C-alpha cells in the first residue's frame, strides 16, 4: 500500500512514467493476492520488468513465493483430490501445478 | 434545533462537549447532556468516535431509580451503536438490562416485546461456553411462555430435535403477519436489507447447529447425503466445510473423488489398544462387584 | 510502524532538518504527539499537532545567560 | 597485546568464512589494536612548548 | 479549583480508556509532580482525587525501599504490588519521593 | 540426602521469563555495531567450533561507549 503512497509524493511525481505504473499493478496483485493477476501484469509489461537488471530474479523469487503460499491455504479440507479441480482453485493450468507440487514432496 | 441538526451542529456540540465536564459534572444532567451528541454523531454516520464518548457514561449508572423514560431508553440507540458489525452476543446481554424497568413499570407490551426481542437473536450469535449457559440461564422462565418462540429455544437445545430448514421457514409465516404483538420479528427479520443479512444468518446458524450434531453421531457421511440434510447444493455444502475447517472448529477431513467424508478421530495405535485394556479393567472389576452383590442376596434369603 | 499515524502527513520533511537529535529524544517526539492528540480527543494522530511536539522537545538551550556566548 | 594483533587477524577471517590468513589481514589489524591519546587543540601543547 | 481538574483527566482518561492507548498506541502517561509548599496541598488534594473510586491510598514513605543494594528494593517494589495485584487501576500514594 | 542449592542472596538474574521485553529487529539501524556486538558474545556461544577451527580465543570483553541517548 505505501508503494502507491511513495509515487503519489511531490518528488516521485516529478520522474512519473511508464515504470512506476509497471510496479503499481504489480503491487495491487501481490495486495489481492491474485496469481494469474501478477502474470497477466508480468505479460502487459515486458521490457519494464521481465529483464533483470537486477529485480526480475527478485520478482520471480516472489512469484514462486506466491505459489505454495496458496497452495497451502486449499489443502486442509481433504485427504485426497483430484488435480484438475485444485488447478480449478487456483485458477492456473495443470501441469505447473504438477512440477510444483513435485517440487513441494521432493 | 434552530436548523434541527445537520453535520455542522453535531461538530458544534463535538467542540463544547468537556467544558462543563470543565465546570462540574452535574449527577445527572450532565449525564444526560454527554448522551446526546453521540445520536447526532451516528447521524453523522460516526462509529468509532461514539463508542469513545459513551465509555464515560458506563460509571454513573443506578440512577434510574428517580427516571422513569430516559435512563434504560437511551441505550436503545447504544444498540444500534452496535447494530453496525456483528455483536449479538453483547446486545442479547443488553436487552436482559434493559428487561428490568419495563417489569417495574408494568406493562404487557412494552415488557412482552422485550421478551421477545431478546429471545430472536441469542441463537444469531455464534456458539460458544457464553451462549450455551446464557440459554441455560434463560430458559426456565416463568414469563417465557407466554409466546411459542418457547418452542424454538426447545428446538435450539441440542440433538436437532429433528430439524429441517423448510419446516423452520414454514414455523416463521406467522414473524410479518400476525401474532400478538409481533413487532420485533418484522424489526429483526421483517426488514428490507437488514432482515436479509440477517435472513442468510439464520440459515447460517441453523446449518451450523447440524454440523456439529453429525461430527456427534456418524463415522462417516456421503456427499449427497449431507447436502440433502443441509437444503442446499453439493458446491455451497464444500465452501461451509472449508471454512470451518481451516477456522478449525470443526474437525473434519473430506475425499472428494468418490464423496465419502469422515469425522473420524486420526487413529493410532497405542490408544486403541489403550481402548482394549480400559474395557477389560472395568469388566472385570464390574463382575467382582456383581459377584459380590449375588452372594449378599443369596446369603440373606437362605436365612429368610 | 508500531504506531498508528494515518496520515498525508510526510515525517521526512523532519529528517532533512539539522539540529541533530539524540536517539532518545526520537522516542519522545513520538509519544509527545500521541499524548498532543489522545488529550485533545483524537482517536488518530492528525500531525498538526506534530509540529508543536518537534517544537517543544528542541528546546533545549535553556539559559545560558546570554553570556559566554 | 601481541595477542590483540593475532586474534583481531584471525578475526577478519571469520567474518569472510575464511580459514586463510594473509599478511594482509595483520596489516589491517595493527592499525586496529594500536592506537594514540590523540591529544586534540594544540593548545595544551603550546602552552607547554 | 484550576487544580482539582487538571490533574483529574490526566490520570482518569487514561486509566478508564486504555483503548486509545492502541488507537494510536503508547501505554507511558504516569502521573504529574505536584511540587510547592507543604501547606495543606500534599495531604488534602490527594483526597480530592479520591472523589471517584479512587480510594487504594496506602502509602509510600519514601524510606524503606531506598535501602542501598537494589536486589532488595525490587522485590520492595513487588511487595508494595501484592495488594496493587489485588484490584483494577490501585492509586498508590505517594509522600515524601524527595525526602531523606 | 543432599538438597538443591540455591545461591540466593543478590540476585540481579534477569531469567525465568523476565529477561527480554524487546526483540533483536527493534533496534533501528545500528548494522555495523549490532554486527560487531553479535561477534564476541551471541556467536562464540552458539557456534564455538568456529574459533577452535582457527585457534582465535575469542576476545573476553567490549567497551562501548558514546553521547547519553
Ligand atoms: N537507534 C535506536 N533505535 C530504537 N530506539 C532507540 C534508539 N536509540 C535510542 N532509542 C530509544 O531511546 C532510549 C535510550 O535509552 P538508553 O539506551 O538507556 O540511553 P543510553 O543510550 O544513554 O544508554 C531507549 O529507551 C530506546 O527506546
Amino acid at each position: 500500500e505505501d508503494v502507491q503512497a511513495l509515487v503519489s509524493g511531490k518528488l516521485a511525481l516529478r520522474y512519473a512514467g511508464r515504470q512506476t505504473e509497471a510496479l503499481k499493478c504489480v503491487a495491487q496483485a501481490s495486495k489481492n493476492r491474485s496469481l494469474a493477476d501478477f502474470e497477466k501484469a508480468l505479460t502487459d509489461y515486458r521490457a519494464e520488468l521481465r529483464d533483470d537488471p537486477i529485480i526480475s530474479t527478485h520478482l520471480a523469487k516472489l512469484y514462486d513465493n506466491l505459489l505454495e503460499q496458496n497452495l497451502i491455504r486449499v489443502i486442509e479440507p481433504f485427504s485426497r483430490v483430484q488435480i484438475e479441480h485444485i488447478s480449478s482453485l487456483i485458477k492456473l493450468s495443470k501441469a505447473d501445478v504438477e512440477r510444483k507440487l513435485s517440487q513441494m514432496i521432493l | 434545533k434552530e436548523q434541527n441538526g445537520d453535520v455542522k451542529e453535531a461538530a458544534s456540540i463535538l467542540q463544547e462537549l468537556q467544558v462543563e465536564t470543565y465546570g462540574s459534572m452535574e449527577k445527572k444532567e450532565r449525564v444526560e447532556f454527554i448522551l446526546e451528541q453521540m445520536r447526532l454523531c451516528l447521524a453523522v454516520k460516526d462509529y468509532i468516535r461514539t463508542q469513545i464518548i459513551s465509555k464515560k457514561i458506563n460509571t454513573k449508572f443506578f440512577q434510574e431509580e428517580n427516571t422513569e423514560k430516559l435512563k434504560l431508553k437511551y441505550y436503545n440507540l447504544m444498540i444500534q451503536l452496535d447494530q453496525h458489525e456483528g455483536s449479538y452476543l453483547s446486545i442479547c446481554k443488553h436487552y436482559r438490562a434493559i428487561y428490568d424497568t419495563p417489569c417495574i413499570q408494568a406493562e404487557s407490551e412494552k415488557w412482552q416485546q422485550a421478551l421477545k426481542s431478546v429471545v430472536l437473536y441469542v441463537i444469531l450469535a455464534p456458539f460458544d461456553n457464553e451462549q450455551s449457559d446464557l440459554v441455560h440461564r434463560i430458559s426456565g422462565d416463568k414469563k417465557l411462555e407466554e409466546i411459542p418462540k418457547y418452542k424454538d429455544l426447545l428446538k435450539l437445545f441440542t440433538t436437532m430435535e429433528l430439524m429441517r430448514w423448510s419446516t423452520l421457514v414454514e414455523d416463521y409465516g406467522m414473524e410479518l403477519r400476525k401474532g400478538s404483538l409481533e413487532s420485533p420479528a418484522t424489526d429483526v427479520f421483517g426488514s428490507t436489507e437488514e432482515g436479509e443479512k440477517r435472513w442468510k444468518d439464520l440459515k447460517n446458524r441453523v446449518v451450523e447447529h447440524n454440523i456439529r450434531i453429525m461430527a456427534k453421531y456418524y463415522t462417516r457421511i456421503t456427499m449427497k447425503r449431507m447436502a440433502q440434510l443441509l437444503d442446499l447444493s453439493v458446491d455451497e455444502s464444500e465452501a461451509f466445510l472449508s471454512n470451518l475447517v481451516v477456522n478449525k472448529t470443526i474437525f473434519a477431513k473430506v475425499d472428494r473423488l468418490a464423496g465419502i467424508i469422515n469425522f473420524q478421530r486420526p487413529k493410532d495405535p497405542n490408544n486403541l489398544l489403550n481402548d482394549w485394556s480400559q474395557k477389560l479393567n472395568s469388566l472385570m472389576s464390574l463382575v467382582n462387584k456383581t459377584t459380590h452383590l449375588i452372594a449378599k442376596e443369596e446369603m440373606i434369603h437362605n436365612l429368610q | 510502524s508500531k504506531m498508528n499515524l494515518s496520515e498525508e502527513v510526510d515525517l521526512e520533511d523532519y529528517v532533512a532538518r539539522p539540529d541533530k537529535i539524540s536517539g532518545a529524544d526520537i522516542n519522545s517526539i513520538c509519544q509527545e504527539s500521541g499524548m498532543l492528540a489522545v488529550r485533545e480527543n483524537r482517536y488518530i494522530v492528525l500531525a498538526k499537532d506534530f509540529e508543536k511536539a518537534y517544537k517543544t522537545v528542541i528546546k533545549k538551550d535553556e539559559q545560558e545567560h546570554e553570556f559566554y556566548k | 597485546e601481541v595477542k590483540g594483533v593475532c586474534t583481531e587477524a584471525g578475526m577478519y577471517a571469520l567474518r569472510e568464512r575464511r580459514v586463510h590468513v594473509t599478511q594482509e589481514d595483520f596489516e589491517m589489524a595493527v592499525a586496529k589494536v594500536m592506537q594514540k591519546d590523540s591529544e586534540k587543540n594544540m593548545s595544551i601543547k603550546k602552552l607547554w612548548k | 479549583s484550576e487544580q482539582i481538574r487538571e490533574l483529574r483527566e490526566v490520570i482518569e482518561l487514561p486509566l478508564t480508556n486504555p483503548e486509545l492507548f492502541q488507537r494510536v498506541g503508547i501505554i507511558p502517561p504516569k502521573g504529574c509532580l505536584l511540587y510547592g509548599p507543604p501547606g495543606t496541598g500534599k495531604t488534602l488534594l490527594a483526597r480530592a482525587v479520591a472523589s471517584q473510586l479512587d480510594c487504594n491510598f496506602l502509602k509510600v514513605v519514601s524510606s524503606s525501599i531506598v535501602d542501598k543494594y537494589i536486589g532488595e528494593s525490587a522485590r520492595l517494589i513487588r511487595e508494595m504490588f501484592n495488594y496493587a495485584r489485588d484490584h483494577q487501576p490501585c492509586i498508590i500514594f505517594m509522600d515524601e519521593i524527595d525526602a531523606i | 540426602d543432599v538438597l538443591p542449592p540455591e545461591a540466593d542472596s543478590s540476585i540481579m538474574m534477569l531469567t525465568s521469563d523476565q529477561k527480554p521485553d524487546v526483540m533483536y529487529a527493534d533496534i533501528g539501524g545500528m548494522d555495523i555495531q549490532k554486527q560487531e556486538v553479535r561477534e564476541a558474545v551471541e556467536l562464540p556461544l552458539t557456534h564455538f567450533e568456529l574459533y577452535k577451527q582457527i585457534g582465535i580465543d575469542p576476545p573476553r570483553g567490549v567497551l562501548m561507549y558514546g553521547p547519553p541517548g
